């Protein structure tokens, strides 16, 4: 079966993405596919890299990160929304002029076509929010 | 073929009641996170939830009560304790996903 | 080939749901999937008329609804209960306007106030939901 | 001495309900954000809002409910309607404010 | 000198606030004020005891609550209606000890169950409140 | 009258951080005094610099910061909450070996302290969030 997570909430505000992540591991561990993680709304403030978390308790963002690398998972930050709240790349902090970056390189950002293109290639919707 | 998914508290949010008002005959609900407490005998919610085991197959995510404090035994009877990898299962058995927020 | 059904159920401007929900469906759209809106809740309150943002210092993002039939947006779906609750009637929301320019034909208002039951058989032919 | 504010719409959240059973004689309230919607005549909640014009003073953000759509016509007669400024003088005027989230 | 109410009406782990709100009245303990904290509905949920969060793979912080008699917090109210409405009693919260070391009087369990009128007397009584 | 501004939300997602601010300009503008804006939970996001909003809508960050500008006012940002979020200054850059640093030069990072501090220095404590 192939999957498609939509994350709508940032990170320890809201449990959703800890409950995504969760989800995207029992799944992955079944033998399921996960076509795309697509954050949308504050989700897009899963993919900074500028996080410092309290080390007994869990590193959200780097979580995220490992479980990508192990399954080659593709995350996807909208671009709109990253642009709203401060996920910013390489190419944004050209185009934006900003004097900084501070996405974390396995999250890539792109068009909200990509999560619509999700949805249909995909077997699930799954999403977590509020 | 739907499986719904509740996230909220029935005490704070009117998500619970709108779902239980639209799922249909033969389709799946699952609470989790904040939406564990529907789930607890004893709530003021008890009855109508009870009510819907009528026509509904009601889940609750296990992780979610014990992190609130809720062992199964202070679950409503009827409605089944599942894992993750329970919650990964009814999202393939079903045909879709609808989640209430 | 798919149904996808938009889950509408929050009040505008308290928070983003409502504006960045809008925008998927725009974006959506040119996917061609047979796709639906529903709005339920207060999720009504994302289609009323009249709203003058001005006094919030937010931009008025109300226009953008009425412009879904030019995106070919024909199923617009408005829970009658939720309505009711609320107090308000098919005339407290703005109209979407729908011309299938493939046949000429051309509705005035494509907004359609659906009962419970309705709703429920709309989910059930989904085979995609986008919560916000 | 009590203005409390309530930010929430009262058909999605239940602290309009919670305000409105602790706040007492003589204290005021305020509905801004979607909280706005409570003010509204017509609405499932007119009853209970209309009954606490009784021992409390009640009042709503003008800017929140133009911009959902509603003139001060649409408002429950007893509501005072008031801007910025007013909320900015309801805080001042009254001893302490409460928010409920 | 003021009295500082902490208001806490949201459930545990589902969002941040709780944790987060507890930080605030370890960090305000310092500053010796007359500091009381009250939790009002879904906010009883806090003080629930046995909690096992694991399997949700997030830092169980509960214990921190039966630490606030450490940092001179005498004032620790719960609504019982709150309690009622969800099927609970005293006996489902924590208990959090607090020993008067100026005076030797040692008490086992501070937490105060009390009734509506008494909240809204507190809250009269409160010359701030912390919401969240 | 002396103010204590709370903030817990982040920008956009919630009308919170907006609401403060028009209370805040109303405020100032009648005379009175802001002794503090505090940025706690999501609400630290409201201070980064690296938010490129659309034009034709109002730029929450730099709203705040113009308004901090007229009228000197001492906007803090959780450095707990920061951590954990990903709000970062040259102080936590250092600490915390982060590459880069994306906080607006109008706020600074404190203590949770600087909250209670607030609370007992001001008149009143008006609480904006969810």
């Amino acid at each position: 079966m192939k999957f498609a997570l939509q994350i709508n909430e940032g990170p320890y505000q809201h449990q959703a993405s800890d409950s995504a992540y969760q989800f995207a591991k029992a799944a992955l561990e079944k033998g399921h596919e996960i076509f795309r993680v697509f954050f949308y709304h504050d989700g897009v403030n899963n993919s900074t890299r500028l996080t410092t978390p309290p080390q007994d308790d869990r590193h959200i963002v780097n979580r995220w990160a490992e479980l990508a690398e192990q399954y080659e998972l593709d995350m996807v930050v909208c671009v709109a929304a990253a642009q709203r709240r401060g996920i910013v790349d390489e190419g944004e902090a050209s185009r934006n002029g900003k004097d900084a970056t501070n996405i974390h390189p396995k999250f890539r950002i792109s068009g909200l076509g990509q999560l619509v293109e999700a949805a249909i290639q995909a077997d699930r919707l799954v999403v977590f929010g509020d | 073929s739907i499986l719904h998914t509740v996230n909220k508290s029935p005490f704070e949010r009117n998500s619970l009641e709108s779902c239980l008002k639209f799922a249909t005959e033969g389709a799946s609900v699952l609470l989790f996170e904040d939406g564990i407490y529907a789930a607890l005998a004893g709530t003021r919610v008890e009855s109508q939830v009870t009510e819907a085991l009528g026509k509904l197959k009601l889940y609750v995510l296990g992780p979610d009560l014990k992190a609130r404090g809720f062992s199964d035994e202070r679950v409503i009877p009827g409605i089944s304790v599942v894992d993750y990898a329970g919650f990964v299962d009814l999202t393939t058995e079903c045909d879709t996903v609808q989640a209430w927020l | 080939v798919k149904k996808f059904m938009y889950l509408n159920r929050k009040a505008p401007y308290g928070t983003i749901y409502a504006w960045e929900a809008l925008e998927v469906v725009l974006i959506g759209a040119a996917f061609d999937q047979d796709v639906c809106v529903l709005f339920l809740d207060d999720g009504v309150y994302q289609l009323t008329r009249g709203q003058d943002t001005k006094g919030i210092g937010m931009k008025n993002f109300s226009p953008t609804y009425r412009t879904l039939g030019d995106y070919e947006v024909r199923r617009i779906y408005v829970d009658r209960d939720s309505l009711e609750a609320r107090g308000l009637t098919q005339d407290d929301l703005v109209e979407i306007a729908f011309e299938d320019m493939e046949t000429e034909e051309e509705f005035d208002n494509i907004v359609e106030v659906i009962d419970s039951a309705r709703v429920s058989e709309l989910m059930n032919e989904s085979d995609a939901v986008f919560s916000f």
